């Protein structure tokens, strides 16, 4: 009984929207009996956030392209009433006609990915193509995003959980929202782009972009991090979660160190000037 | 009624594999290779490692929104006439765009048959022809087209269009400005308008990249062009080769906010005092390729002095360059340092040559300083060129198959590349016959498009050159007037599309032309009734390409970019499949012109008794693909993927140059005249002049032009922050790069799918606002909050905008696509703030320089504030 998973590298997000135009081209002007209405002009079944963090010069932003999680444990399925059901393949899906009248379902997710259709009078939302993934013609085998990408940001694959808890282990993939325990199937590759931060600056030394200063990143006193300057007397630790950390800078044998809070947001020290 | 069927088409995004059921399309999406029937792509071993594409094509977003555009609702629907226009009564001229005026353009507009709309055209024809000759017609198109060789402008437009009038409004080298006007008279390159070559430099790259450097280059956003994005993976495997990229763009954009290793943001129209910054320190640290300069270069001793600011008396030190643009004098010299020890590729612009640089007030010194930088490195020698990894794709160069440029059907010698070798290998003298124009001619009357405003509203102008002057060097130089000796002035005007609001500048002035009395009868062959469409007498239905029969190359343009389908990871060439009928009474462009050729009694020799399929075939078999397979076979696979030639011998761009030997890749140029024994640039000299001699000629011969002068200076930027006087009371920078999220006008509005996408509109009170990008700290200090409707605004105009707040922009600076395609005034049309979006209604329409007659639109001044909701009718 194989299940299907999809994997997004955020690193690889460029926000040229290609997958969002996928839907639409997929699912705005067509009908799926079995599978969901026409889609609504204005709605997200993919919905790409958008977060730019830190501040001119070294700033910087990242993308999570954010379809259903179709989750393992699905909390609509289980507070949908037979609105919603769960197929053997991992797949979550909204009855169409079950599901008219219910503005509530939408409530029943942690996730916010489904939205109501006016015209329909019925939640709607991420099917991960169910209908093509159900036929044999659809040579790519794989969802419109996924599909539509040119930035090798979608891994699509039919695995056992086994085989998909392994690759989870080796490359680090990670979900939104671990703590609600509903584990989704739609895993997440540098996701600390898009839910950490980071510390940057540019270490100067008699006026010149120092090259090959040390930078040691602590909290509490011990190291977390470190690297050397690149030829711009640059350094950045990223993946860091909220708190105190300390940066300590060796150059030519001049020290410099200061500390840095770090709460949700990326700090620029600008320029230090050994 | 029956099953889906998977067919093929292209578009200016890419390729694509069209799904249709009950003459519907269902889907569109990218190419999938099959390959059992397919050819093997490329390889490049480098490094170490074993670099082949990916076995299939990509798109751009407005392509996979497509089907949107088709469906749109806001189509024109079928043939329309203004209402207060009376051919043999009062013709109003002055309602033209008096629905637009009250918010309500369709009310202009009453329905008629395609039989009485051609009547009404034909018969103006004919009296102004006879009246006051062919000249009196008036008629252009514009830059991009729907894709398809056989239909798109060069060749089906340029066909009819020969037979019947006509005064063309040439258009400007838009898109290579800088290097056309400018580096052409540094470095030649007359057949590329400017640009450099760039056969095969994916190879050289994978294996001699260091460090690239992006300036005004945004790869992943422009493709180069028409290429959807099919480099990605190639600046992924330089990335993952351990090479750095650094981004000099006043906005960091799409390319640089996803592999940026640093990024610099200088105010706008300041490039050039980095490049003189860069120059100055690798003179004063002897870092560059001295023995390649002293071989290559000419005048580059009386340069050196000036860099040195010995002859001006101010050194271009990056203290003096941080002071121009605000960026950090340490970092300018820490590049300079790094770019002269590594092996770096400059990537000008994000086609090897063009970017928006080049079209802005500093354009001129911009292109220049790029080919000044390159050459003190010595480009064209191993791991040393200018490369925007955007071509250079080890294709097989060697297979011919027309660009749209090359003229298709038209076979116009001078209007598009056909003169080539596609004329001679599309006509043979006896069967089929080329429709060439004695009008659109030097010696006849053409008018610029940047200056139609000027010619129907004043009757009258002077300026250098013809359109794109990629003859010689110096064809840019000649001078013209308007009316021509001997011609008449614009009697009427046949508009094909109606962009320039949104894309020309200082646009206010294209609306109000058209009410000018001296228009007697204006005509729109458009798609979609947007922009300019509403001020025409009659409107004319045109269908996408997704409802007619063409043929065409992955983004082949070819002509003024010799080779270009090199954007692509493969050559696929598609039969562009009939998808559906056309939509509501539109039909395509060649059947319109049939139907007119029919009722100007030159059916047979436009048509020759052929349809658009018919000139297909006949298009097909002028080309190479005969040689792999005939029409019936090409016709019912759909797409042919042109095989690898692995054994070709590889011709990097300019190391001929760089050898000092016979220029020796498939470039179309220098023509042998141009050169001594076949070796160096078209230049006189045939090196790289720093003084150029063409210009010298031309400031000696009494053509005095300070903006332009023969030796690369830092000519201050006529429209910057501290150089202009405007600057007061609009102290913010402004530069409005070419549309993320759509090929120009087409993509944006017309009710499309990607006008829901997040960074293209913003919708506020049931309005999608075109966006305009703030630096946080102006945005604060004039209370503007994220999502807020602003108001930009200069002495040419006032736009409402929704504000999106970021730090993507150095302070000072704040950034707007350009190619809005709606236009939506809220007073008096050409007289009141548009919240349409149209950019360009504050861009400078002052030429780049007095004689360089190019657009200088991305350094622009403007200030914003929240929108009071006043509709500013002061215009
Ligand atoms: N501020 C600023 N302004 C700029 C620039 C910049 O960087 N900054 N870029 C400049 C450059 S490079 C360019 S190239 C210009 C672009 O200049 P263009 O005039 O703006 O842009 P297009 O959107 O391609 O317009 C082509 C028109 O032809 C119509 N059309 C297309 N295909 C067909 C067809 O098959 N049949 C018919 N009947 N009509 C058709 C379309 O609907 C459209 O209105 O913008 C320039 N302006
Ligand atoms: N999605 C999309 N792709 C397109 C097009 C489109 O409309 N939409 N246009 C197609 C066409 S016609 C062409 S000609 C090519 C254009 O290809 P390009 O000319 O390469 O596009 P850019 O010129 O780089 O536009 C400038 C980039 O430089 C920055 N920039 C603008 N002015 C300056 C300046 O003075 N200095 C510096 N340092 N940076 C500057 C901007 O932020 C922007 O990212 O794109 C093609 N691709
Ligand atoms: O945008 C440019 C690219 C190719 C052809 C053109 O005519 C043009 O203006
Ligand atoms: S198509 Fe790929 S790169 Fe584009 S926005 Fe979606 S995930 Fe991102
Ligand atoms: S993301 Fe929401 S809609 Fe999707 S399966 Fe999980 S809880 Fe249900
Ligand atoms: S899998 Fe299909 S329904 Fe889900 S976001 Fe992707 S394109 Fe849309
Ligand atoms: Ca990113
Ligand atoms: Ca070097
Ligand atoms: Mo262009």
């Amino acid at each position: 009984m194989e299940q299907y998973y999809m994997v997004i590298d955020v690193a690889k997000c460029q926000d040229c929207n290609n997958c969002f135009m996928g839907c639409m081209d997929e699912h705005e002007l067509n009908e799926w009996p079995g599978y969901t209405a026409s889609m609504q002009r204005g709605h997200r079944w993919m919905n790409i956030e958008r977060r730019e963090r830190g501040t001119y010069p070294r700033n910087d932003i990242n993308y999570r392209p954010t379809p259903c999680m179709h989750c393992e444990n699905a909390p609509c399925v289980a507070k949908g009433n037979g609105a919603v059901y769960q197929r053997e393949d991992g797949i979550v899906l909204i009855d169409p006609e079950k599901a008219k009248g219910k503005k509530e379902l939408l409530d029943t997710c942690p996730y916010g990915v489904m939205y109501w259709n006016e015209e329909e009078n019925v939640a709607q939302k991420c099917t991960m193509c169910a209908h093509l993934l159900d036929d044999e013609s659809w040579a790519p085998k794989m969802p419109r995003c996924a599909h539509n990408c040119g930035s090798f940001v979608y891994e699509f694959l039919k695995t056992t959980p086994e085989a998909m808890a392994k690759k989870v282990e080796e490359e680090g993939l990670e979900v939104i929202k671990p703590e609600l325990g509903t584990k989704p199937r739609v895993y997440y590759k540098n996701l600390y782009r898009f839910e950490k931060n980071y510390v940057t600056a540019g270490i100067l030394v008699q006026g010149d972009c120092f090259e090959g200063a040390k930078v040691v990143l602590k909290s509490g006193g011990k190291e977390v991090a470190s690297a050397e300057t690149n030829f711009f007397g640059e350094f950045k630790f990223d993946a860091l979660d909220n708190g105190e950390y300390t940066v300590e800078i060796d150059a030519d044998g001049k020290s410099y160190s200061d500390t840095v809070v770090i709460d949700d947001k990326s700090v620029d020290l600008g320029f230090i000037k050994l | 009624m029956g099953e889906v069927v998977r067919l093929t088409n292209s578009s200016t995004g890419g390729p694509v594999f069209v799904y249709v059921k009950d003459g519907k399309i269902i889907r569109m999406t990218p190419m999938d290779f099959d390959d059992a029937v397919d050819a093997p792509s490329w390889k490049i071993e480098a490094r170490g490692k074993t670099f082949t594409p990916p076995r299939k094509t990509s798109i751009a977003p407005y392509t996979a929104g497509f089907k949107s555009m088709i469906y749109s609702d806001l189509r024109i629907p079928y043939p329309m006439k203004r209402k207060s226009f009376d051919p043999n009564g009062e013709r109003n001229p002055q309602l033209r765009g008096a629905g637009l005026s009250k918010q309500d353009p369709w009310s202009d507009y009453e329905r008629i048959s395609w039989d009485e709309a051609t009547d009404i055209v034909v018969a103006e024809i004919n009296r102004i022809k006879h009246a006051y000759g062919p000249s009196a017609i008036l008629s252009t198109p514009s830059s991009h087209h729907m894709w398809g060789n056989v239909g798109y402008r060069h060749s089906t437009y340029f066909r009819f269009m020969n037979m019947m009038g006509f005064t063309y409004a040439d258009h400007n080298p838009d898109s290579w400005e800088g290097w056309h006007w400018g580096g052409m008279h540094m470095w030649g390159f007359s057949w590329r308008l400017g640009n450099p070559e760039q056969y095969d430099l994916l190879e050289d790259g994978l294996k001699h990249a260091e460090m690239i450097v992006f300036w005004s280059s945004d790869p992943e956003t422009n493709s180069g062009i028409y290429a959807g994005f099919e480099s990605n993976i190639r600046r992924q495997w330089l990335k993952d080769l351990g090479v750095d990229f650094v981004f000099i763009d006043p906005h960091m954009n799409h390319t640089a906010r996803l592999v940026a290793d640093k990024w610099f943001s200088p105010k706008i129209g300041t490039d050039h005092a980095l490049s003189f910054a860069i120059a100055y320190t690798w003179l004063k640290e002897d870092s560059y390729d001295k023995e390649y300069v002293a071989a290559n270069a000419h005048g580059f001793e009386e340069w050196a002095d000036y860099v040195l600011g010995k002859t001006d008396g101010t050194p271009k030190t990056c203290e003096w360059a941080e002071e121009e643009s605000g960026v950090p004098a340490c970092e300018i010299r820490a590049l300079a340092r790094q770019w002269a020890k590594k092996n770096t590729y400059l990537a000008a612009g994000g086609l090897g040559g063009w970017g928006g640089a080049c079209r802005a007030s500093h354009g001129i010194e911009w292109a220049r300083g790029m080919i000044a930088l390159a050459t003190m490195q010595g480009m064209g020698k191993p791991g040393s060129n200018m490369w925007s990894t955007t071509q250079g794709v080890p294709l097989d160069y060697e297979f011919y198959f027309p660009g749209y440029a090359e003229g298709g059907i038209s076979g116009d010698c001078e209007n598009s590349a056909a003169g080539f070798k596609f004329a001679w290998r599309m006509f043979d003298g006896k069967t089929t016959f080329p429709s060439p124009s004695n009008l659109n001619t030097s010696a006849g009357q053409h008018i610029p498009r940047l200056k139609i405003p000027e010619c129907i509203m004043g009757g009258k102008f002077q300026w250098s050159g013809k359109g794109f002057a990629g003859g010689d060097i110096s064809h840019q130089l000649h001078q013209y007037e308007y009316p021509a000796p001997g011609y008449s002035k614009i009697k009427m005007f046949w508009k094909y599309g109606g962009p320039h609001l949104g894309t020309m500048t200082a646009t206010n002035r294209y609306a109000k032309m058209y009410t000018h009395d001296s228009l007697e009868f204006v005509v729109s062959q458009s798609i979609w009734f947007e922009g300019e469409v509403p001020f025409a007498d009659i409107i004319l239905p045109a269908c996408t390409n997704f409802e007619r029969w063409d043929i065409s190359e992955f983004a082949n343009c070819s002509g003024y970019i010799p080779d270009n389908y090199q954007l692509c990871n493969h050559r696929v060439i598609s039969l562009q499949a009939k998808c559906i009928e056309p939509v509501g009474e539109s039909m395509s462009d060649y059947e319109i012109y049939r139907l007119f050729a029919k009722k100007l009694n030159i059916e047979e020799m436009f048509s020759e008794g052929k349809d658009e399929l018919a000139w297909c075939e006949q298009y097909f078999n002028a080309t190479d693909m005969p040689k792999y397979m005939t029409w019936d076979e090409f016709f019912k696979k759909g797409y042919f993927v042109v095989p690898d030639n692995p054994n070709r011998k590889k011709t990097v761009a300019l190391r001929w140059f760089a050898e000092g030997r016979e220029k020796d890749t498939p470039d179309w140029g220098p023509r042998l005249n141009n050169q001594v024994c076949r070796k160096g640039l078209q230049t006189t000299t045939g090196k790289v002049e720093f003084i150029a001699t063409s210009l010298k000629n031309f400031e000696e011969q009494g053509y005095i032009d300070e903006h332009r002068p023969s030796m690369h200076t830092y000519v201050p930027a006529w429209e910057s922050q501290k150089h202009s006087p405007l600057a007061v009371k609009y102290p913010l920078g402004m530069l409005s790069p070419h549309p993320r999220f759509s090929m120009h006008t087409m993509g944006d509005g017309k009710n499309s799918y990607m006008n829901y996408i997040k960074d293209h509109r913003v919708e506020v009170d049931g309005y999608k606002y075109w966006i305009m990008r703030v630096n946080s700290i102006d945005a604060e200090a004039r209370g503007i909050k994220n999502g807020d409707l602003i108001r930009a605004y200069n002495d040419r105009g006032s736009v409402i905008l929704a504000a999106q707040v970021t730090e993507c922009l150095q302070p000072g600076t704040v950034h707007s696509y350009e190619s809005c395609a709606v236009y939506d005034p809220l007073g008096t049309a050409g007289k009141s703030a548009d919240r349409g979006g149209c950019i360009n209604i504050l861009t400078p329409d002052r030429y780049i320089s007095k004689y360089a007659c190019g657009m200088a639109n991305n350094t622009a001044l403007v200030e914003i504030e929240k929108w009071d909701g006043d509709k500013y009718e002061i215009y």
